[PDB]
């Protein structure tokens, strides 16, 4: 059974927990301790394959800015995640798939784009914008909803999806 | 035989437990044999938090240190305030005095004692919350009452008011700097035992300042950051200070020679970090090594010594499998530690995120109780680690050389790493690129004195 590590990467005040929290945890409890193993591993199908998916969040430990090589060399997939509605999140994206190139060591990483909806203050990036800068990357941009568990399942599995591509070639 | 409180409608506590307003875990409290309380509306955990049938220090302590999400500290003092004054519905009367009204009381006492003696931030930041429980405190009339309300008022007096060791500290290590030349300090020329053992006597210090209520909602990450965690923010900065440094006098040292002396010496420091388990030293170190700009350096990590690499990879392999090996090892030693903090921000933000705030139970709100026990968990296993001091004299020079250390000067983030990976890539340029020779920056000698100490004590 292949083994896809998995990192999300994003600003604070974003739901980067959200959206794994909401992908690991049955959609029906909402009930999660992140001190257990199962916490952040799950056996998924995707177009058929069984797989594992280990996915490190980091959310929390933003301030640890010297630590983020470490934390993203770990990873075959990064989810890249901003708030639509903060805009500084989105302007910071291409700071982190800048890092992420430096880290792997490649121009052609597996990465996916993640605008996340949470709560209020109301939208402020237009999902054309996102879609605009993803389609300038050359990677997939997904739109998620933290709290209805939209979008959620698209984002893990398209980025397992490019690194399925990726190791092609 | 029960009791006969009074009508709910005179006194809202006296409302009977049921699935709409109080709920139970499956297992019983450790040691004490209590249930442990799931969730329940705020009247019911008021009524559990001062119970009339036994103490519950765990739930006081747990409660006081979590309450703030769901009620305020005004809102707090009045509802024990309604709780402590408790109306009469002599046989039936005698009983109720005694074992429901003074019980109870007593509790509430009891409650107000250790929300002055451990939660004193709730009155510094409001003075009208401290006034009116200095006034409920001097309308408490009982001679039963009258030792716990001057233990109270004693604390609160001490409240508004503004190291030597066990045995012999180890001797304090000096390589090339002599004590006192504070001009002479760097990396090379102090003594590597003693750069980490002021390391950790900071780190440490850092670590113990750390409050529950810079932790508690996650505050550290909201837009208030600064004001509501400035020790963990302080802490944490001192961290990445330091593996920044690292990093810098890694890839500043040009010459391939001096930069082997180098990387090998922090290998050392690392190794000392160990010895007085200093994890949040350990991973300074480890992740500086990671860096893109040191991680890259082929031709200085073939020339470092088997043991070191070894030392250094068992290290790494602390982080790895999301910090299994870590955690292990933490629970396997005793204090004097500095933990690596930042597992406890992820724990404490997934478990507030990750869980809801209320339960709903035939239509009723219920607040969510066994949340806030999980942080209250994480919280008390940080506090573990912060009562024992190391045995260890603070030397005030290196101390103040490390403190005032600021590798990136006036320079952004941005700008600061990409001219440490530029200045990797200088040093060590990319295959096919041929490696180039530099000069050395170093007069003094590059040979460690090592790790074990000079003389015996
Ligand atoms: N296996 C490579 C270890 C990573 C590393 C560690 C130290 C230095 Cl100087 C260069 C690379
Ligand atoms: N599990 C072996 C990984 C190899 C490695 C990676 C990083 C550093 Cl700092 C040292 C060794």
């Amino acid at each position: 059974m292949t083994e896809y590590k998995l990192v999300v990467v994003g600003a604070c005040g974003v739901g980067k927990s959200a959206l794994t929290i909401q992908l690991i945890q049955n959609h029906f409890v909402d009930e999660y301790d992140p001190t257990i193993e199962d916490s952040y591993r799950k056996q998924v199908v995707i177009d058929g394959e069984t797989c594992l998916l280990d996915i490190l969040d980091t959310a929390g430990q933003e301030e640890y800015s010297a630590m983020r090589d470490q934390y993203m060399r770990t990873g075959e997939g990064f989810l890249c995640v901003f708030a639509i509605n903060n805009t500084k999140s989105f302007e910071d994206i291409h700071h982190y798939r800048e890092q992420i190139k430096r880290v792997k060591d490649s121009e052609d990483v597996p990465m996916v784009l993640v605008g996340n909806k949470s709560d209020l203050p109301s939208r402020t990036v237009e999902s054309r914008q996102a879609q605009d800068l993803a389609r300038s990357y050359g990677i997939p941009f997904i739109e998620t909803s933290a709290k209805t568990r939209q979008g959620v399942d698209d984002a893990f599995y398209t980025l397992v999806r490019e690194i399925r591509k990726h190791k092609e070639k | 035989e029960q009791m006969r409180l009074p009508s709910a409608d005179v006194y809202r506590f006296a409302e009977p437990d049921s699935e709409e307003n109080i709920i139970f875990e499956e297992n019983m409290q450790p040691k004490a044999g209590i249930p442990i309380i799931k969730a329940g509306t705020v009247i019911k955990l008021i009524e559990r938090l001062t119970y009339h049938m036994y103490a519950d220090p765990n739930f006081v302590r747990t409660f006081l240190t979590t309450y703030r999400s769901f009620c305020k500290p005004q809102e707090l003092l009045s509802l024990i305030i309604e709780r402590f004054e408790i109306p009469e519905p002599s046989a039936e009367l005698k009983r109720f005095r005694k074992e429901y009204i003074q019980p109870v009381q007593l509790r509430v006492l009891n409650v107000c004692r250790h929300w002055v003696e451990h939660h004193f931030y709730d009155f510094e930041r409001d003075a009208y919350l401290l006034q009116r429980m200095e006034e409920f405190i001097g309308t408490v009339r009982g001679k039963a009452m009258k030792k716990w309300v001057e233990s109270i008022t004693k604390i609160i007096q001490r409240k508004k008011i503004a190291i030597t060791f066990q045995s012999s500290p180890p001797t304090v290590e000096w390589h090339i700097s002599r004590p006192g030349h504070i001009e002479t300090f760097d990396l090379l020329t102090l003594h590597p035992i003693e750069i980490a053992r002021q390391l950790t006597l900071l780190e440490s210090d850092l670590y113990r300042a750390v409050q529950p209520s810079e932790l508690v909602g996650s505050v550290w990450t909201k837009e208030d950051k600064e004001i509501n965690s400035p020790n963990l923010l302080k802490m944490i900065r001192h961290t990445t200070n330091l593996t920044l440094w690292f990093e810098k006098c890694i890839v500043e040292t040009e010459n391939l020679e001096e930069r082997v002396a180098v990387v090998s010496r922090i290998i050392e420091i690392l190794q000392v970090f160990q010895e007085l388990n200093n994890f949040n030293g350990v991973l300074e170190v480890v992740s500086a090594m990671n860096s893109s700009p040191v991680y890259r350096l082929d031709h200085t990590f073939e020339q470092i010594p088997s043991r070191q690499k070894k030392i250094l990879e068992e290290a790494h392999e602390l982080s790895e499998d999301h910090y299994k090996k870590y955690l292990a090892k933490l629970r396997s030693i005793n204090p004097p530690c500095v933990p690596f903090f930042g597992i406890y921000l992820t724990n404490i933000l997934k478990t507030e995120e990750g869980n809801p705030e209320v339960l709903k139970r035939h239509g009723k709100e219920l607040i969510n109780f066994s949340k806030r026990r999980k942080v209250a968990e994480i919280t008390g296993e940080i506090q573990q680690y912060q009562n024992q001091p190391y045995c260890l004299r603070v030397e005030s020079d290196i101390k103040r050389f490390f403190e005032n250390l600021n590798p990136m000067g006036n320079s952004m983030e941005k700008e600061f790493t990409d001219y440490l990976f530029n200045k990797s890539l200088e040093i060590e340029p990319r295959n096919p690129k041929p490696l180039p020779r530099f000069p050395k920056k170093y007069s003094y000698p590059l040979k460690s004195p090592g790790v074990r100490p000079s003389n015996p004590r």
